């Protein structure tokens, strides 16, 4: 899953 | 005269900061997923010929410090300078694993008048990391 | 004389003031499409075209997915900051 | 399947983040002098991103500052590309 | 691959030239930007742009000058070029009268803003100061 | 002669 940085 | 001359006896270094755990009091999760962009970069600029010092979970201080070391040494057989910086950070700013540091104070070591070494050369930074907090939606 | 401030290259993985996205088991979508990129074309391409070709990778083929709405559907376009003199060629 | 909403620019700043930008009295700005000079010379043999980095070069090597005031004499310039690009950018066929 | 340029016009090319401000501002005449702007005009109109020279805006004129030409039917052309001349700091472009922020004349064309652009390289040349640091060079 | 923008 994708996520902020 | 229109390419950087690149057949200097060495590629030249290829640093990586690859800070996955950061402490709790900065308020930053943990950046699951860095290792495998550190190993894909490591192999990467191996096979570009680069001298790939791989580093981990770096403090604000360390990053400084590191920096600092690496722009007094010789660079005087080397062709270029890469450096990948993977972490959080906001704009101008990257992060410690005890908080953030200004980018400009990064790469001022490496400025024409500060080390000769490398006056002259292509000096590259890779930067994954956070700009701000607006979100890009798209258009179809 | 040169300013002290040429030759310096800055790839930012993401344009000025937004959020960049990682993929919790892939990798961030810039680091993906470097490698990539870099693996196919460092011996044919100069070094703006690849980081170009990153550009269109990573805006074109990536879309953030998450359990929360907020941060899902987002999109991520690479910024490219140049005060390089000379082209540049890894051979 | 989108595309990112800012994708597609470029920003060609004449200057580097946080400095002046020289211009000329009589003959005008290092960087447009140097890019419509870029432009005529090479937009039939070169991809835009290259002749920048030409325009970079000129700026970069051959002005330097003339002042009457020391404090504004003997001072270079780097110009700046910003390229949120995806595609080459050729100007011919 | 390349941007398509087969387009029947290559595209616009705005050139806003300011070189004279409001005594109220107290920035200097900046001479010589002439010379920029005829520059710009002969050079683009080579590679075949459908160029617009303006003239000391200020800096309402500005943001409604970039708000009409975001709102054109841009669908049969190439491009889009853009040209500043003006004093400046970073992230602000100065009117005649005053600051105006970069993003905002450029957010006019974003893709969801300007769709018969959407897919098309805009283009955005800036001759102004981004701050007040001086680069005394090396060698 | 040359100035600042």
């Amino acid at each position: 899953i994708t996520v902020a940085d | 005269d229109n390419s950087y001359k690149m057949d200097y006896p060495e590629m030249g270094l290829c640093i990586i900061i690859n800070n996955k755990n950061f402490h709790k009091s900065t308020g930053m999760t943990s950046r699951s997923g860095t290792d495998v962009d550190a190993a894909n970069l490591r192999e990467t600029f191996r096979n570009l010929k680069y001298e790939v010092r791989n580093k981990n979970d770096l403090t604000r201080e360390e990053i400084v410090e590191l920096m600092r070391d690496v722009s007094k040494e010789d660079h005087s057989k080397r062709s270029s300078f890469v450096c990948v910086l993977l972490s959080h950070g906001e704009e101008g700013i990257i992060f410690g694993t005890n908080g953030p540091v200004d980018l400009k104070k990064i790469t001022n070591f490496f400025r024409g008048d500060r080390c000769r070494s490398l006056t002259g050369k292509p000096k590259l930074f890779i930067i994954q990391a956070c700009r701000g907090t607006e979100l890009d939606c798209g258009i179809e | 004389k040169i300013p002290v401030e040429a030759d310096f290259l800055y790839a930012y993985s993401t344009a000025p003031g937004y959020y960049s996205w990682r993929n919790s088991k892939d990798g961030s979508w810039f680091i993906q499409s470097l490698c990539a990129m870099l693996k196919q074309y460092a011996d044919k391409l100069e070094f703006m075209h690849i980081l170009t070709r990153v550009n269109r990778k990573v805006a074109t083929e990536f879309e953030s997915f998450s359990f929360d709405a907020t941060f899902h559907a987002k999109k991520q376009i690479p910024c490219i900051v140049s005060m390089l003199t000379k082209e540049l060629y890894f051979y």
